[PDB]
Formats: C-alpha cells, structure tokens, sequence
C-alpha cells in the first residue's frame, strides 16, 4: 500500500476552522509508540500536503496575481499551507518537539501576502524539503541507500 | 521499516518525483511574483523591450532566485540545476498566462506579448556553477554570462521586430508600430523607461554598455542573494515562536 | 468603465472633452472608425496629480478589440508621450480599425505621467463578423510587406521552444538518475566526489560550449536575416498645436454653487456679461462627461451617448436672450440622473469641493462660444 | 503629549486643546497586549496584535475627531471644522501647504481612502513590530565589555 | 498693533452646514477630554492590575 | 535605614568635573571586603542615580525638547547618566571588572544627542535594568523570593 | 564670429554669436533651467576674462 491515490486527488474561514480544528483535535498523543512502517505511510501524507501546498501556492501566486496584471486563491494556500504545518507538528516525529524556523517562514510569509519581500520568503521551501527528507531518512534511511 | 533493497529504491524514486513537483510549483509561484512585481513591466510588451532599460534591468532582477536556489541545490544535493529549474519555471508560467489569459481572454498577439528568454544564461550559470565548483568563481564569471547573454539570447526573437518602417511620415519599428496599434489601457506609451537618447552616449554603445552593468549588478545580486538563500536553507527547529 | 469610480472632483477638474463625434456606430471588421473631437487641459489642474509635462493620448477599449491605426493631436502624428499646456485647448482625432466582433465601449480618456488614466466619455460601438477575417498589414522600408496579427509568431515560437527544449532535456539528463534522497546522504555522509564525475563533467562542456556558440550563431544569422535594424523610436514630443481659439465674448461669475445630498441636481447662480453685438443664450453645461443641455435653445445632433445625455436636465430660471452689453444674474439647475449613474455625487466624499465645466452660449445666428467656470461647490441637506 | 499641550501649547502659547489635543492610542496598545500574552508567540502578535494596532487605530480617534468633521460652508468655500479651525488658529512654523493630507488621487476608488491606510498602516506595522521586536532583543542584552 | 481687554471676553462662533452654531474656542473639548481620559484611565487600570 | 530619603531630593562643564572627579577619587579599592548588608544599602543609591538619570532624560527629551517644537538639560541628563555610570562602576560589583554595553549605550547615545536614531539608544535602559536586578539578586535574592 | 585666428600671448580673443534654444528640447535631458555658458578648449589654453 505505502502511498496512496490521494496524490490525484465566508467559506474560506469557516473551511480553515473545521480543517484545521479536526487536524489538531485528531493529534496522536503517543507519539513514541510508533513503528517506523507506520511512519513511512504516514510521512507520504505529509508531503501530499506539500504537494497540495505547492499547487496552492502555484495555482494563487502565479496563476491569478499576474491575471490582476493582465486586468479566493490566497486563502486556499494559507488554508493548504497551515494544514501541512499543523499535520507535521502533530502527526509526525522530528517535526514535533520544536517549531521548524524555515517550515513556519513558508507558511507565514505567502499566508501575510511591497509583496516582494514577502515573496522571497517562499524560498524557504529548500529548508522545508530538506528536513522532509531528514524525516524520511529516519529509519527507512536503509539498508540500500548509502549501500 | 522497509522491506527490500528494490521497493527501497522505487520509494526514493517516488519521493525524487513529489519533492520535485513541489519545489519546482513553489519555485514558479514565489519567482512568478518577483519577477512581475519587479520587472513584469517590460517583458509584457515587444516596444518595452528596448535595449538601455530591459537590458539593464531583467538580469539583474531576475538572478536573484536562481543564485538562492543553487546555493541551496548544489550545496546540499550536488544538483546543477538550480538555475536552470527557476528559469524554466518562470517561462512555464510567463508563457501559459501569455497564451490563456493575454491571448485567451484579451487577444493580445503573441509576438506582442511574447516574454523574454533566458535558458541561455540559465545554462551558462549551473554548468560554470558546477565546473569548478567555487561558488566565487560562478558569481564572478557565471554572473557575467547571464547579464552578457541576455540580450543576444534574445536578439533572435526581436531582431524582425525591428525592421525600420515608415509609418504615416514618422519612423518606427515593428515593435512600436505593434504597441501603438494593440492600445494598452493601463501600459501607454509614456510609462516606456526605455533609451530615450543622451548626451552621454558615444556611437553604438548603448547595448554593450547596459550589457556590461547589467553583468555587474547581476554579480552583486548573486553574491547577495547566494547567501540569502544559504539562510532559507537553515533547518533552525524554534522551541518558542 | 473606469470612469465614475474615480473621485468627483478630480473628473470634473482635469481635462475637458467636447465636440466628439464618432465616424460610426455599428462596423464590420476591417473597417475603420474615427474619433475626432476636442479636449482642454484645465487651467485648474489639480496639485495631486503631475502636470501633463508628458502624456499620452490613448483609447480605453476593453483590450484590442479596435486597433488604433492612427492618432492625431493637431494635425501631426501622436503615437508616442506628448507635453500639453495647462489651459491650452487641443483637437484630436484617432482612427481605429476594428479587430473583434461584439458590443465594445471607447472612451475618449489619456494617461499622464503622474496621474494615470484620465477616462472621457464613451460611446457604444457594435463589431459584427469574425476575428478571422481581420488583416494588419503593415510595409516596411525594407521592402516587405508583412501581417502584424502573424508576424515573427513562428520564430517566437520556434525559439522559445528551442531553449525550453535545451532547459528540460538539461533537467532530465540529471533527473534519470536518484535525485534528492541518496544524493543527499552521500554528500552528508563524508564527500560524496561520485555524484559529479566524468563523463557528466564532459557533456556539460558540451552544454555549455553548445548554449554559446548556439547563441552566437543565431545572433549572426538574425543580423544576416533582417540586415537593417533600428532601435526602439521614443521620446515625448514637444512644440505641440493647439487651437487658437477667438477670446470670448461672455463673462460668467459663479456666485455660490449648490447640490442636494442626496440628489441629482446641481444648483448654482450665475452671474453672465454679455459682449459683441448679438443676443446670446445658454445652452449647455458641461461638467464632467456629463451635457445639461436645454431643449428650447440646443439640441444635440452628434449622437452623443445617451446615458451622458441630458436634453433637457438643464433648467434656467431666465432663460430669455441676453442683450449685448446687457448682465444679469439668473439661477442655473442641471439635474439628471446621471449625476448619481455617474457618482458626480460623492464630491461630498471628495477632499476638495470644487467643481468645473464649460457653458455653451448660443445664439439666434447659430455659433457657439465657450466659457469656462470654476467655484466651490458647497452641499446642502436641509 | 498632553502635558506639553496643556502647559505649552495652551500655557504659553494659546492653541485651543480642541485643536491641538494628541492621538489616542490606547486601543492599540491594549490589543498589542492581550494579544502578546494570550498565545504567548510573538510571531503571532506581530501578525495579529500589530494589525489590530493598524486597524483600530483611526476608529480609536473617531469619536474625538467626528465632531470635527461637520462640514461648514465658510465664506463660500467648503470647510471642515478642523479646517477652520487650522485656518483661524495660526501657525508661524507650520502653514497649510506643509499639511500631507489626503488631496485626491486618480487611482482611488469610492469610499476607500481610510480602510486602504489603515491596512497599508496594519500590513506595515506588522514588518516595523517584527524588526523592532529583534531590535529590542539586541537591546536586552547584559554583555559586559573589557574594553572599550 | 495694541490689543485690549480679556481673553474671557473672546468668541469664535461658527455655524456648520447641519444647522447649529458652535464655538471654536470650546467645541468638542469636552468630548476630547471625556475619551482621552477614558482612554487613559483604562491603560492605568491595566498597568495597575498587573502591577 | 538602608534607603534613605536620597529619592525624595560653563556650569555645567564645572560640574561635571567635580561630580566626575569626586566620584572617581572616592572610589573603594577594597570591593571584594565588602559585606552584603552594606551592598543592598549601597546598591540602592545607585538605583536613586538611575531614578535620578530617568528624570533628567524625562525632563531633557520630553519637556524640552518639544518645547522647540511649540516655538541646559542635555548637559544636566549628560552629567547625571556619567555619574551614574561611575557610580556602579567603582562602588559597585557585577558592574567592575568589565563594561557594561546596554549601560555604556544608555549614558552615550542621549549623550551623543538624526536625532531619531540616537534615541533609540535609550532602549538600552532595558539591559541596564535587568542587570541591575541582577546585581540586587546577589546576597539579597533569598531566603523569600523563589520561596 | 571669432575676432582673430592667429593670436599671441596675452592677446584677446573674442567669440560672437547667438544661439536659439530650442522649442523641442528633448525629454531626456533636463530643461535648461540652470545652464552655464562654458567655451570647449583642451586645458584653459585660453583664460575666459569675460562672457556675456
Ligand atoms: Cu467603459
Ligand atoms: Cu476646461
Ligand atoms: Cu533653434
């Protein structure tokens, strides 16, 4: 199984209360009693929601903020991109235990989207994706790579 | 845990497949707005792009991310392609919304609204990044390609847009006489900062001139934004926000 | 549509446009349409917006749907930035070709250097036909005669892809192998000096030396190819035309000027001197796109636009005809609906009560002469 | 603020408080507060406090400066109250050209001169609360230099 | 230029487009007092609650 | 005793000499025999020099200093910021044997009053303040508080 | 009109003329709204006594 098809796969507040509020109520207490398969099914999860962030942040920061320069999406990504942090801290290990400098910059700066300084701050996604891969590489780490 | 070498293997495969999506979809989106909120003005229209301020102007604006990028890629994945992949996602997206919304919902023509091209200095970038790896040695002479080749790597494009034309006793270009036909309500003619003639001028020195500055603002902005971007790359874990 | 939603004061006190007269209402495509007319920068040019030291004579369409061939100022060409006088009284006439079938507006507007969009009332128009039908040929002086709607669209085209083309093959060459995870690792774990090795170092020699030369190459053959070339032509035009129009005959002092909140009249007293040897009488006040025109002296037969239109919205309390020589003060209301269609209303929430216009005095031989007022305008509501 | 007004612009010269009564910021502040310990984390107040201190700040002065605001025709010339007063009431140092007031602009639309600087205000202070939330941590140090 | 009498004796009326007539020397003061303080009195209550 | 009523009570070239002077003569070789008891009484003064300090700057930077914007005390703050600072140099410990940065900015920057960017430095009051609780917090911290 | 063409040391030369500004001054440079009449000499081989 591992990784599933959900890679295919007013309202905009409401929607952020429910998803965020059943993402946080729904957090694994016992987070040491985790077996590492568990954890690598798990951790696909987490980067479908980057995944899904990346086409937020795609379908809201390119898509519709030249479309003004041609002449809804900014509260889908900071919806998208919230939910991958709150999914991270609470589910995963090595996301816990401490709030992630570039993981929180990601999610803040296109969320408080002059917006050139704050676009920069998408550019912590390199910090994101290589403590992703930190997580990854936990205990499915080996035995093959490295080998 | 895992179970065998090969599945192993196809999982790798599988999180190089996602993790690429979503850094090169963020990369689009973050860039997409640097670049139109700092330079989008004259890589719109054909008669904005000029050669004093375009020139000038478009490399030195647009190395920023791609000198992040790489400090991040090549440093921690020996991956050579940093600028490359900002570079082609910027034209990605310049070129969908030029086809599905310039064209699409206005119809701007393309070789009106066509954007600017700079796979070359792309290029020209990751391999010296890569060959003789010295990220000093890419900012001072892989900078100066990018600013240099910018505007021959483009000239392909432009140069049968500026045939001279005589048009109602007045000279123009292809170019101008595209942008006085296809009227700009929010872009008129006057907003051009584009070469509009000085004394301080000597013969035809005007591209190689803003080439040149160009090239050595770009190596100040990638030496600038190399460790900015080496910041970004930090794996800080905060414990009290 | 832009027009209106900009502030009150601000569209009555920029720039004023009369005499507009559009060649036609309803087009086919490839036919061409022109708008002539007259418009006066105001002496009162407000301080917040720059003067037009340079400016652009533009037409407000919903993107090209008409292609301006040509456009006139005078009677020279005036396709680039252009410098108005404050106070002096131009005449302009643009040509425009239509492109795209359907319901379009026009907007005799402009664009200054630090005030942006100036939109001027606009009329209707109706394209019928189809896009493919359209044609903008167009002859240089090399001696070619070429169509701007497909012009240079191949070769854009053609290199775009090419360099797209030489970016993924780039990527894909170092995407077949692992790309983060194990790369990654190896290069934490110690030096990893395998990731990078020969031949990947020789073919990004060959990348490399092929990008330059390609560029160089292709540079040659574009300036073998198209041998005559010139820059991009620009430059604000200067020692620009103006009408020299006949000093006026009549003097109108504006004592007071009034408007009802809510409402859709403008109220105000005027005080109008007569010179010359003919009985004048007003017959339209132009305020900001907007014509008060009186029905018993002036009818419009231009086919102005009839929502900017007010046959008779322009009430005066004495209207009969003033002797030369003769003054006398009379009350003025022009009321219309348009005054609310067009937000003239919200000069209450303006930050300068002050409005413009021109008067329009008729006579009984049939030539007009312009005035021109400007006074506070002081709201009431009891 | 209000003891140099009472005793200096009204002592010894003789300004009108009406005219020259300060800003009102205590709103602001409050919420800057609450907001600083109710989720404890200062990115959190610096996105959410500092844009209720942004926001809050023009209807915090609002009932001191609506009476102000009654139009008033004034020798044929519309006038505010505060105008009048700023007319009347002179000053040497500091005429009316020198006022950066909103004076009309071609890219406003409707009734949004205040609610657009008030988030530009918010969105602002949210960037100068995060800067100087680092300067005063630079400042909070103990360092003990050995020589100077 | 000699001025005399009291500064008590001096009046600025004015009358507002609504339809009264205020004077400028002590219009809305009263208002800007009562907020200021009200204002005022709440960030001392606060400061003295935590102090 | 301990605190005393201190609280309730070309010049100025002159007095800042002598005040410098008097104070830098007078100092206490002997820091180390010094008993606590006779510090807590001593580390009060120099908290009336520091209350001494704030009116100055409040009577300096606030009464005055607007007073030209309707339209002697920086010399006065200058002196009474020097004295301070020599004060808890020489007498008292935790501030000898090394300069204080936040104290050093503190006495310089209303000194050295373009100005907006020199009245920052007053903010180092907060530095001076902390470890002024922590020269208190020496031999007086207990038994009581964290009790 | 210059006064002579061949001169020695010490000697005066004169330099006559008018010149017209002109109405279509380009965008580009500043309108000469502060201009200084210099004279183009390699080095002050020629001392400028006086200019009208
Ligand atoms: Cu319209
Ligand atoms: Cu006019
Ligand atoms: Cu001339």
């Amino acid at each position: 199984l591992l990784d599933k098809k959900w890679l295919t796969f007013v309202l905009e507040i409401v929607t952020a209360s429910i998803l965020w509020g059943y993402l946080w109520k729904t957090r694994d207490r016992n987070l040491a009693a985790l077996t590492p398969r568990e954890e690598l099914r798990r951790n696909f999860t987490h980067l479908v929601w980057l995944v899904a962030y990346a086409w937020a942040i795609y379908w809201g920061a390119s898509y519709f903020t030249e479309q003004d320069g041609t002449w809804l999406s900014y509260p889908i990504y900071i919806i998208t991109g919230f939910a991958a942090f709150i999914y991270a801290k609470t589910r995963l290990p090595f996301f816990a235990k401490g709030i992630s400098l570039p993981y929180l910059v990601l999610v803040v700066g296109p969320f408080m989207i002059g917006f050139v300084i704050f676009g920069w701050l998408a550019l912590a996604v390199m910090g994101t994706l290589t403590q992703t891969f930190y997580s990854f590489a936990q205990g499915g780490l080996g035995q093959s790579l490295c080998e | 845990a895992v179970r065998s070498h090969a599945e192993a293997v196809q999982v790798s495969r599988t999180i190089d497949w996602m993790a690429l999506f979503v850094v090169f979809f963020v990369i689009v989106g973050s860039y997409h707005i640097h670049a139109m909120l700092t330079m989008g003005d004259w890589d719109f229209w054909s008669d904005w792009k000029d050669r004093r301020l375009w020139v000038t102007v478009t490399p030195i604006v647009l190395v920023t991310f791609p000198a992040a990028v790489q400090s991040y890629l090549w440093e921690r994945y020996r991956l050579p392609w940093g600028a490359t992949v900002c570079v082609l996602g910027l034209l990605l997206g310049e070129w969908i919304n030029r086809y599905f919304n310039f064209w699409g919902w206005t119809y701007f023509p393309i070789n009106f609204v066509f954007p600017a091209s700079l796979v070359p200095g792309a290029i020209i970038l990751d391999t010296v990044l890569m060959l003789s790896g010295s990220y000093l040695f890419t900012a001072i002479v892989g900078a100066m390609g990018w600013g240099l080749i910018f505007y021959p790597g483009n000239w392909p494009i432009i140069a049968p847009l500026h045939v001279p034309v005589e048009y109602n006793g007045m000279l123009m270009s292809i170019a101008d006489i595209q942008g006085y036909n296809y009227v700009r309500t929010g872009t008129p003619e006057y907003i051009r900062m584009v070469e509009k003639g000085t004394l301080r001028t000597f013969g035809k020195d005007v591209a190689p001139v803003s080439a040149f500055f160009s090239a050595f603002m770009s190596i100040l902005i990638y030496f600038m934004w190399h460790f900015i971007g080496r910041w970004f790359s930090n794996e800080r874990f905060l414990q009290s926000t | 549509h832009g027009e209106k939603s900009q502030a009150a004061f601000m569209r009555m006190r920029t720039i004023h446009w009369y005499d507009l007269s559009w060649s036609k209402e309803k087009v086919k495509i490839n036919e061409t349409v022109e708008i002539k007319g007259k418009f006066h920068v105001f002496e009162g040019w407000p301080e917040t917006v720059d003067e037009p030291d340079v400016a652009f004579l533009n037409v407000g369409m919903p993107g090209p749907v008409f292609i301006r061939k040509e456009s006139y100022i005078g009677g020279q060409l005036v396709p680039r930035s252009v410098r108005l006088e404050i106070g002096k009284t131009y005449d302009f006439r643009v040509v425009l070709k239509a492109r795209r079938p359907g319901d379009w507006h026009v907007h005799t507007m402009m664009n200054v250097q630090g005030g942006g969009p100036i939109i001027g009332p606009g009329k209707w128009i109706t394209v019928e036909g189809s896009m493919s039908e359209f044609r903008n040929p167009v002859t240089t002086l090399t001696g070619q005669t070429v169509d701007l709607e497909n012009y240079n669209e191949g070769n854009t085209y053609f290199w775009h892809a090419f360099w797209f083309a030489i970016g993924v093959a780039w990527i894909g060459y170092w995407s077949r192998r692992p790309i983060f995870i194990p790369r990654l690792l190896m290069v934490d774990a110690g030096r990893a000096d395998e990731l990078v090795s020969a031949t990947d170092r020789k073919v990004a020699m060959g990348f490399l030396a092929a990008t330059i030369l390609i560029v160089v190459m292709a540079m040659s053959s574009a300036n073998s190819k198209y041998p005559i070339t010139i820059p991009l032509q620009a430059g604000t035009m200067r020692g620009m035309k103006p009408l020299e129009l006949p000093a006026p005959t009549v003097s109108v002092k504006v004592e007071d000027a009034t408007y009802r909140v809510p409402g859709r009249a403008m109220r105000m007293k005027l005080t109008i001197t007569n010179h010359g040897n003919s009985p004048i009488r007003l017959g339209e006040f132009y305020t900001a796109s907007v014509r008060f025109l009186d029905s018993d002296v002036y009818k419009d037969t231009t086919g102005y636009p009839e929502d900017l239109l007010a046959e008779d919205g322009l009430s005066v309390s004495d209207n009969s005809p003033l002797a030369p020589g003769e003054t006398r003060t009379v009350d003025v209301t022009a009321s219309d609906a348009a005054w609310e269609v067009y937000r003239l209303s919200d000069i209450i929430y303006d930050p300068d009560s002050r409005f413009a216009g021109l008067l329009f005095f008729f006579d009984a031989t049939g030539n007009r002469q312009v005035v021109q007022i400007d006074a506070p305008l002081i709201p009431s509501f009891m």
